[PDB]
Parts: C-alpha cells; sequence; structure tokens
C-alpha cells in the first residue's frame, strides 16, 4: 500500500516543478 | 556531484511485510498489548513525507 | 488469570522492550550517510551532520 | 561586472570546475530534509 502513496505524492512534486513554467510567464510581463 | 545524485537516486525494494494483527492476537499474545501496537503503529503509518512544500522552495 | 500466570512479563522484562524501541528510533535518526569523508568539508554540509539527529 | 573574479570580460569556458562545484554547494544543501521529517513523524508517538 505505500507504493500506491509513493506514487501518488511522486506525480505531485512532478506537477509542482512543471508549475514553475509559470514563473516564466511572469519574466514576460 | 555523481554520489549526491546516487544518494538521492538510490531506489529502494524490500518488499514491506503485511501485518495481520488478527493472526498474533489469536496463537498468543498479552492482553492489550498486540492491540496496542496495532493502533498505535497505525497512527505512524498515517503520516508521511509533505513533498509539496519541498517542491516549491525549490 | 492465565492471562497473566503463562506470561508473567516483569517490569524490566517490558523494560527492555522499551529501550529496544527507543534504541532502534535513535539508531534510524542519527543515522546519517556516509559519502567521500575527506571531501565533504564544506561549512554547510559539516554543520548539516553535526545537527543531524 | 561586479561579482565576477575575472581578469578579463572575453568568458571561456574550457572546464566545468566552477559548474560542478556550485551544484554540490547546491544540492547537497538540500540534505538531511527527509532524515529531519523523520525526526517529526517519529518523535511524533513511541510504537512500544
Amino acid at each position: 500500500q505505500v507504493a500506491q502513496a509513493n506514487y501518488s505524492k511522486f506525480r505531485a512534486d512532478y506537477s509542482a516543478s512543471v508549475a514553475a513554467f509559470q514563473q516564466r510567464i511572469k519574466t514576460i510581463e | 556531484l555523481s554520489s549526491l545524485v546516487s544518494f538521492y537516486n538510490k531506489q529502494h525494494v524490500e518488499q514491506i511485510p503485511t501485518i495481520d494483527f488478527n493472526e498474533w492476537k489469536s496463537v498468543i499474545s498479552t492482553q492489550g498489548l498486540v492491540d496496542k501496537v496495532k493502533e498505535n503503529y497505525e497512527s505512524l503509518i498515517k503520516e508521511q513525507y509533505n513533498t509539496d512544500a519541498i517542491s516549491k522552495q525549490i | 488469570q492465565e492471562q497473566a500466570n503463562l506470561i508473567g512479563l516483569t517490569a524490566e522484562q517490558l523494560k527492555s522492550i522499551k529501550e529496544n524501541d527507543v534504541r532502534a528510533r535513535k539508531e534510524f535518526l542519527e543515522s546519517q550517510p556516509k559519502l567521500d569523508n575527506n571531501l565533504k568539508n564544506i561549512e554547510s554540509v559539516k554543520k548539516i551532520l553535526a545537527t543531524w539527529g | 561586472e561586479n561579482n565576477i573574479a575575472s581578469n578579463t570580460y572575453i568568458l571561456i569556458q574550457q572546464d566545468v570546475a566552477n559548474m560542478a562545484k556550485a551544484y554540490v554547494h547546491d544540492i547537497c544543501g538540500y540534505i538531511d530534509v527527509a532524515n529531519k521529517e523523520n525526526v517529526r513523524i517519529l518523535s511524533k508517538g513511541d510504537l512500544i
């Protein structure tokens, strides 16, 4: 069951990192 | 640099075993012990790392 | 009565069990990583290892 | 032009010394993050 929690948390960090792409829009502004 | 990467990227696979408290509760155990271990064991299993907070600061 | 008669866990007998749990914790937390010894001399890394806990 | 010790503005990269050194000084800093989390989770309650 811990593996299920591992995968879920694993994808969270990915989405949180890809959010850095939003920071790029800040520069354009 | 390579050590830190290998250190952080080391994979952990040990087949975390499942605990059947009912089996131990039945065969033999100290009254209140098998239950006290289960309730206390389960409490810590709920706790988990907060990957979100770290993802933002980095 | 057999609950206690059959298994008469004494205070010191259960005490030893509790010490193992505490000993397991201190070993798990205080366990610091073992990287290149003579290369991890940075002020930050050595500071972290001291306060590893 | 203010915070780089170089004898010329014609920067020529022929080694990755300055690059890897700044990476180990950065990625290492974030060590103990998980062990620190274990302290809180494990210091929460005693299994016994």
